[PDB]
């Protein structure tokens, strides 16, 4: 059979009769406007289809044509600086082809433009007659001044080269390579079609060693992330789950960035494409905007719900595609809780039985099969490069409660957990990461990096996390008993920790100096606030009881100029690099001598 | 272009339970199709087709199934989806919840027929809201400033004056130093609530541009679903197709979702929290994200939806899900209403996400971004100090925290408390805000850098 | 005096602006009445029968 | 300040109530300009019913339009009393074209027990065999459908078009 | 309640065909 007939439509799902030779997760086109849908259940002759567009007006007599292929994306040049929807239709080309402001929900726009010409160059060390396997580079295309889009063979096939294209300008439809493999000759182009629900093949997984530098101080120091790791950001509304997402997409160490808006706001993706073409960064002494390494998968909350599933798998396929070139990809999914609400609404139409709080029983398997596509890993192919995929997925728990079937299922999968607090947002304490409940599991994986470049930082965070918990164990005493009955080794603990929460942990994202903090500034200003805690320890412990001693009341009136130096270490712009390391020690020599006097 | 085939009429109902009527032997039924039911006594009822399966079509009537026969009722299938007649003369009038005139008026002459579900805006051609709306209220304009094209709800409760501050921001809506067409959806309101909004818009002379849609509590609950849908597709017409700045006021949004729970529980759909459906986030976002402004047009649409949280709970499914879609909220509180503050606005759970682009040198002036963060920080510490003097004592606090006591009694009485008709400008608000920061020393204002302290704190 | 000037605000327009808007469109109705009725009556006689497209 | 502020409010309500009745009068005046346009259209369709050659070639397709939209084995034609010999040629002409497009075969009859009322201008109403499904294809039912879809066009072509669009 | 009512709705479906 070639095509089908609608039997019933109820919301997103469509039951289609006369559909016998159809496989699961095939792509179909239901209706006269050809709405893109995917088969999820079939009972003999009738198949059930979730539709990625609005089914409003679909009648029973509508045809459902089958494509014989799953939901896939086109991978090639024309993808950096672009913005797509869940099923990878380019939003910049969909608004010039129609000249409207809406998506006409019928349009089969090609994902990569078949008219724009790219300047292909060969591998230079790939002659005719050379053997070639799946996943090795056979050409270099410079998509921008920053991105060299390395053209690769698909991982399925292999052969012997019979024709390679000379260097010149080519479309995405021009034949570039011919491979004879059995004595069969298959043509190739600069685009390849890969299904989004299939994990990309790769040589072997690798442990992660290099950290991901987000730019925030509480994120880089206390709960560090690696490139190739999995991160989850839960939190209620107004906590700042997009300010962590925007500061990571602007100032991380990652080669390419993708940003998947899954059930997000419409204004928050328009916010991205405004300030990104003006924010330039410096890689080779040249300045180029960060939109040339950015690609957006925009599926807002107004857009249909089944495309939230497709926008997640579209992104992680683009994330794994630039992984294979040797780049260090970082993916931000916002929000993964809206993907979970999509699976609940689809399974409610199929009358499936629910797991805890409405969600289907296969919720934790969908999340596990998405976070496990991340990792630092040696790619397929002969030039022997290495790439990585970092996934930082925002979770939106209902009511700000972390006992949630989406949040608690996520915390069993991810390794880094940045718990955002609402009480830290009710006061203007940004970023709102709750230092008590947050954790990381790359600690043992990163200290082999930390005894090479910053050889003093691991004893620092062991004390800084001890001071912040010592404050919390005494904060319950003050609100019940009172501050006047404390000891002197505890009043120094509460004030140094208050200096840590105000200078080190608080960070204004829109000011010109704290919008990015390099790691020498992070280790630097933490090395002085803990040495000040250790120097004030000896003022209390060594002179303990006998003499009329330093009792910390004389400290806060005599160190009022020195405490003002400690509270102002955050004001060091990137207009100075070497001077900031000196002023970290120039503040320390004031700290060195004042304990003697 | 036009449907010209004659509509079919079926006398073939096969099941009716709850609000759902099940029609059999329908030939090619259509999803989301609108129908017309003719009762055996002659009253006409409309209905949407919510499920079709082969020859069967499950409709739901808007006015309820009370009296629907099995042998004698006749349903007529209008061959298109629910499209409302929208026009430019659909302005200056009062309509009911469904579609009909109220003030002894004609039906609209229908410049075009727009689908009430609309279609989502492409995010590539949706320009970010930048210009600021001066509402005349210091708690709004000073700390949580709204932009033109911003969705921002009023988080209220039962008994609090949310309708009074709704009419206030309508009279005083203006650009920071050609009027706003207000479309008003009244949903599940009392009669005295609808008379308050009618007599306020007929008082300030703005009723030549008011599009008031009223839907009282005696009107059926299934018509509350299509009530914001019709009130936003005229605002979509006036702003994207008629080039005019529109302010949409939705009330009560709690009465929308409680009416949404009744239809979902009757269809036996999967519940989320507290019995509300799982698709409540999507249904709330299909009427919230129809706001903002587009690139090729000079008109815009801003949304201020009023909702009353049940039992003062901000973690209820109503204000939690609307807090995840909108761009910051306004929290009118109850404990500030007992002290006879007329806007009882607790600024600590209030937010405006688009306030940062709407403040600055070109927008109002230099110190707006800095005095708002400092007034927020001194109110946050002084309220935690207020919970300490109630448990320990009024005298044994830190000497700095007695200034925090003196700040809070001057914050809640001079800064936010302004009266029902006083419309301060944004430059008046920052001038009153610096007077309350004057009682603090210069070096305790930590969130303000030393540069702009020199220009404003000695005065 | 204010109640006397307010009655001056009554008949000044309600007979001037309201009545000119009726006869202003009564003339515009009469100029275009026959072209509309020629197009509208033709569409009733343009019957064409397909069956569903299904 | 009670004697002055109340009469300033009551005058401002009175002024705003004047513009309401002025707007509603000119809007109701626009109703009767469309209402008689639909009324004189109802008269001018009756003149099409009077002459026979244009009315029957209308009635051939208008019976077939109800036939192709119902698609039943047995169908029942219900007509006006005067047009009964005219529909009998119209049904008999519409049989061998139904067998051309569709490949079932119809079994029409014409109900002599009940006719359309005399005030009905023209047209036909075609039922199914079980009296349950009905296609109302009269001239009052065909004028109403076209008048709904053309209210955008009979406003802009007949009054002034709005100066503010898109 | 939602799980147990869904079982009873499915139990009438199999009973009606059989
Ligand atoms: N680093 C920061 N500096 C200053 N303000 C911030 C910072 N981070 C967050 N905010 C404030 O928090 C508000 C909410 O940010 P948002 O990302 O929208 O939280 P969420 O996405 O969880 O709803 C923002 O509008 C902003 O005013
Ligand atoms: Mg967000």
């Amino acid at each position: 059979s070639t095509f089908g007939y609608v039997h019933g439509v109820s919301g997103p799902v469509v039951t289609a009769c006369d559909m016998a030779g159809a496989a699961m997760y095939e792509l179909v086109r239901v209706g006269h406007s050809e709405l893109v849908g995917e088969i999820i259940r079939l009972e003999g002759d009738m198949a059930t289809i979730q539709v990625y567009e609005e089914t409003s007006g679909v009648s029973v007599g509508d045809p459902v044509l089958r494509t014989g292929k799953p939901l896939s994306v086109e991978l090639g040049p024309g993808i950096m600086g672009a913005i797509f929807d869940g099923i990878q239709r380019p939003l910049s080309d969909i608004s010039s082809q129609t000249q409207s402001i809406y998506i006409p929900r019928g349009v089969n726009v090609s994902a990569l433009s078949r008219d724009v010409k790219w300047d292909f160059t060969p591998c230079k060390n790939l002659r005719v007659g050379s053997h070639i396997t799946g996943g090795d580079i056979y050409g270099i295309v410079n998509e921008n001044s920053l991105i060299k889009h390395k053209i690769m063979l698909p991982p399925r096939n292999r052969g012997t080269v019979t024709y390679i294209a000379p260097p010149g300008n080519y479309d995405t439809s021009d034949v570039v390579l011919e491979l004879e493999f059995e004595g069969i000759k298959e043509k190739f182009s600069m685009v390849q079609v890969w299904p989004v629900r299939q994990v990309r093949p790769v040589t072997e997984k690798l442990p992660a060693n290099h950290p991901l530098l987000t730019g925030q101080r509480v994120l880089d120091a206390l709960f560090p992330c690696v490139q190739g790791g999995t991160t989850a950001i839960p939190g209620a509304f107004g906590c700042g789950k997009t300010v962590i997402s925007q500061s990571l997409s602007k100032y991380s160490n990652s080669d390419v960035i993708i940003y998947v808006g899954c059930g997000e706001r419409g204004n928050e993706m328009s916010e991205v494409l405004r300030d990104f073409p003006e924010l330039t960064m410096e890689v080779d002494g040249k300045v180029e905007s960060i939109m040339k390494r950015t690609a957006l998968v925009a599926n807002t909350s107004n857009m249909p719900v089944a495309a939230r599933e497709a926008s997640i798998y579209t992104g992680i396929t683009l994330s794994e595609y630039f992984r294979d070139m040797g780049y260090h990809v970082s993916m931000m999914a916002d929000s993964t809780s809206r993907w979970a609400e999509a699976l609940r609404e689809i399974s409610g139409r199929l009358a499936e039985m629910p797991a805890d709080s409405g969600y289907p029983a296969y919720l934790g398997a969908r999340l596990a099969s998405f976070y496990e596509r991340a990792g630092r890993v040696k790619c397929l192919g002969n030039p022997e490069r290495e790439g990585s995929v970092s996934i930082v997925g925002a979770v939106s728990p209902p009511g700000g409660d972390f006992s949630d079937p989406v949040t608690s299922a996520t915390l069993g999968i991810v390794q880094v957990f940045w718990g955002l607090d609402k009480k830290l947002a009710q006061r203007k304490h940004f970023p709102s990461v709750n230092w008590l409940i947050s954790y990381s599991k790359y600690m043992r994986a990163l200290d082999e990096y930390y005894d090479k470049h910053f050889t003093e930082f691991v004893p620092l965070r062991t004390k800084a996390k001890e001071i912040l918990q010592e404050e919390e164990d005494l904060a319950e005493i003050v609100q019940l008993v009172g501050k006047a009955s404390l000891a002197e080794t505890d009043k120094i603990t509460l004030e140094v920790a208050k200096l840590i929460k105000d200078d080190f942990l608080q960070q204004n994202g829109y000011t010109p100096y704290d919008r990015f903090c390099p790691f020498y500034k992070t280790v630097g200003m933490l090395s002085n606030m803990i040495a000040f805690y250790d120097m004030a320890r000896r003022a209390v412990e060594t002179t303990a009881q006998s003499d009329n001693k330093i009792t910390w009341s004389i400290i806060r009136e005599h160190m009022g100029e020195i405490l003002y130096k400690l509270s102002s270490m955050k004001f060091k712009d990137p207009v100075k690099d070497g001077e900031a390391k000196i002023k970290a020690d120039y503040a320390q020599l004031l700290e060195d001598m004042q304990n003697a006097f | 272009n036009y449907l010209s085939q004659p509509r079919l009429t079926y006398k073939t109902v096969s099941g009716v339970n709850g609000p759902l009527v099940i029609l059999d032997h329908v030939k090619f039924p259509r999803y989301a199709e609108i129908v017309h039911l003719t009762l055996p006594d002659g009253t006409k009822r409309s209905g949407q087709v919510l499920e079709v399966s082969g020859s069967k079509a499950v409709v739901q009537v808007f006015e309820g199934t009370s009296g629907i026969d099995a042998k004698k009722t006749s349903c007529e299938f209008t061959g298109d989806i629910l499209r409302t007649p929208v026009s430019e003369d659909m302005l200056g009038r009062v309509f009911n919840g469904s579609g009909k005139p109220i003030d002894r008026g004609p039906v609209v002459l229908a410049e075009d027929f727009l689908d009430i579900m609309g279609q989502p805006i492409n995010p590539q051609c949706r320009i970010y809201p930048e210009e600021m709306i001066q509402t005349g209220i210091s708690a709004i304009d000073g700390m949580n400033s709204i932009a033109r094209g911003q969705k921002i709800p009023i988080f209220s409760a039962a008994g609090l004056p949310h309708n009074e501050i709704a009419a206030q921001i309508c009279r005083q809506a203006g650009l920071v130093k050609e009027n706003f067409a207000i479309v008003f959806a009244a949903m599940g309101v009392n009669m005295e609530t609808a008379r308050f909004f009618k007599s306020d818009f007929e008082e300030n002379g703005s009723m030549d541009n008011v599009c008031l849609f009223l839907n009282l509590a005696n009107d059926p609950t299934i018509e509350r679903i299509i009530t914001p849908r019709l009130a936003l597709t005229t605002a979509e017409f006036l702003a994207y197709q008629c080039e005019k700045h529109v302010l949409v006021i939705l009330t009560d949004m709690s009465s929308y979702a409680e009416a949404l729970r009744e239809v979902s529980a009757a269809r036996e759909e999967v519940p989320g929290r507290r019995g509300f459906p799982g698709y409540m986030y999507t249904d709330l976002a299909t009427i919230y994200e129809r706001a903002g402004r587009v690139e090729g047009r000079n008109g815009s649409i801003t949304q201020i939806p009023i909702l009353t949280m049940p039992n003062d709970d901000i973690t209820h499914p109503i204000p939690d899900l609307t807090g995840y879609i909108t761009e910051g909220q306004i929290y009118v509180d109850r404990q500030l209403h007992n002290r006879q503050i007329y806007p009882p606005i607790n600024v600590l759970p209030s937010l405006s996400r688009l306030m940062k682009s709407a403040i600055g040198e070109g927008m109002t002036r230099k110190d707006h971004a800095d005095v708002s963060n400092q007034l927020y920080a001194c109110y946050a510490i002084g309220k935690d100090v207020q919970a300490m003097k109630a448990v320990v004592g009024e005298e044994a606090l830190t000497s700095d925290d007695l200034l925090y006591l003196e700040f809070l009694q001057k914050f809640e009485r001079n800064f936010i408390a302004q009266g029902p008709y006083e419309n301060r400008t944004v430059y008046e608000t920052l001038d009153i805000g610096w007077q309350l920061l004057r009682i603090f020393p210069k070096e305790m204002l930590k969130r303000i850098p030393q540069s702009t302290l020199s220009e404003f704190y000695p005065r | 005096q204010a109640a006397m000037g307010s009655q001056g605000n009554l008949s000044a327009e309600v007979e001037q602006a309201t009545r000119r808007q009726v006869q202003g469109m009564q003339s515009s109705q009469q100029r275009n009445r026959e072209r509309v009725l020629a197009q509208l009556l033709g569409m009733v006689c343009d019957v064409r029968p397909q069956v569903h497209p299904n | 300040e009670k004697k002055e502020k109340q009469i300033e409010q009551q005058k401002k309500i009175q002024m705003s109530n004047l513009m309401n009745q002025a707007r509603l009068k000119v809007l109701r005046a626009r109703d009767d300009l469309i209402t008689d346009l639909l009324n004189e259209a109802k008269q001018r369709l009756s003149k099409v019913v009077k002459d026979t050659t244009r009315y029957q070639v209308l009635l051939d397709g208008l019976v077939l339009q109800g036939l192709y939209q119902l698609l039943e084995p047995r169908m029942i034609v219900r007509c006006r009393k005067q047009d009964f010999p005219l529909v009998k040629a119209a049904v008999q002409k519409a049989i061998p074209v139904y067998k051309v497009a569709t490949k079932r075969d119809v079994d029409v009859q014409i109900d002599q027990e009940a006719y359309l009322p005399e005030e009905i201008a023209g047209g036909v109403e075609i039922y199914n065999g079980d009296r349950k499904i009905k296609v109302s294809n009269t001239l009052e039912s065909r004028l109403d459908l076209i008048a709904q879809q053309m209210m955008p066009e009979v406003r802009g072509a007949l009054f002034g078009a709005n100066a503010n669009r898109k | 309640f939602y799980r147990l009512k869904k079982i009873q709705e499915k139990k009438k479906i199999l009973k009606e065909k059989s």
